[PDB]
């Protein structure tokens, strides 16, 4: 998930 | 020293290209697939921008993801309106340097009525003589303008943060005016402008959701993050679980 990786 | 404005101007995202092949015909599939890619790309910049905003990190990590997931449409449309205004004088929709919509494309994309409304928004920047500072404070406020009706994890800090950004906008208006009637008139005009963004974002939300459902039948590609947010978060807005915060009734 690129999204979670964006926050992480 | 205007610390707040210093920050907003410093973190403002730069140019983002859609990567559109301007050589191929203006088809619905091609135009929308490129608009989807642009969104995916701008999503990255919106996340980095938001995290660098004053006080944003005080929000619970889950609330941070939530407000971004609900407000991105409005945030992107508002900034696009500003780009159009400052670039093509609001005569065309300046989505990206490589993806400018003329009337033909507005029709081809099958979202001409929505594009007309976005053009109107864009013209308002001109009609109201919105300054770059007003634009920046208003855009920051749009991030805090849509939340779940059941509230956020730490709703109380979200409320304080939103209140502070309203205070900053009011301050920017008063930092350039001495008369109370003028300040009061301006604050009215700007809060009215902010409110007008929601109806537009709503139409786009409905449009993109419907498009996602049958994207495989119309040959429209949806990037990963866009597909996830549109099938998980957008439906919460369309079903009434998440609602905009209007200034006026
Ligand atoms: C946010 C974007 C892309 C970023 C921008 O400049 C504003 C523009 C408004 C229309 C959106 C588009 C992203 C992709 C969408 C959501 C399409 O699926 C239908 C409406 C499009």
């Amino acid at each position: 998930s690129r999204w979670q990786a964006l926050f992480d | 020293q205007p610390i707040f404005l210093n920050v907003l101007e410093a973190i403002e995202p730069g140019v983002v290209c859609a990567g559109h092949d301007n050589n191929q015909p203006d088809s619905f599939a091609a135009l929308l697939s490129s608009l989807n890619e642009l969104g995916e790309r701008q999503l990255v910049h919106v996340v980095k921008w938001a995290k660098a905003l004053p006080g944003f990190r005080n929000l619970h990590v889950d609330d941070q993801m939530a407000v971004i997931q609900y407000s991105w449409m409005g945030l992107m449309v508002f900034a696009m309106g500003w780009r159009s205004f400052t670039n093509v004088n609001s005569r065309m929709l300046y989505f990206a340097p490589d993806l400018v919509f003329n009337e033909y494309r507005m029709h081809k994309s099958r979202m001409y009525s929505q594009c007309v409304r976005m053009r109107h928004l864009s013209q308002e920047f001109g009609w109201l003589q919105i300054t770059p500072q007003e634009f920046l404070c208003m855009k920051a406020l749009l991030l805090f303008s849509i939340i779940p009706v059941d509230g956020l994890k730490n709703q109380k800090f979200f409320d304080e943060l939103r209140m502070n950004y309203i205070k900053e906008l009011d301050r920017i208006i008063a930092c350039k005016r001495k008369n109370p009637t003028s300040c009061s008139r301006r604050f009215y005009q700007l809060t009215k402008l902010l409110d007008s963004v929601q109806p537009i974002a709503r139409e786009l939300h409905q449009f993109t959701f419907d498009l996602l459902i049958k994207s495989h039948m119309v040959s429209v590609d949806f990037p990963e993050m866009m597909a996830e947010i549109i099938s998980v978060q957008v439906p919460k807005i369309l079903s009434g679980k998440v609602k905009p915060i209007y200034f006026h009734t």
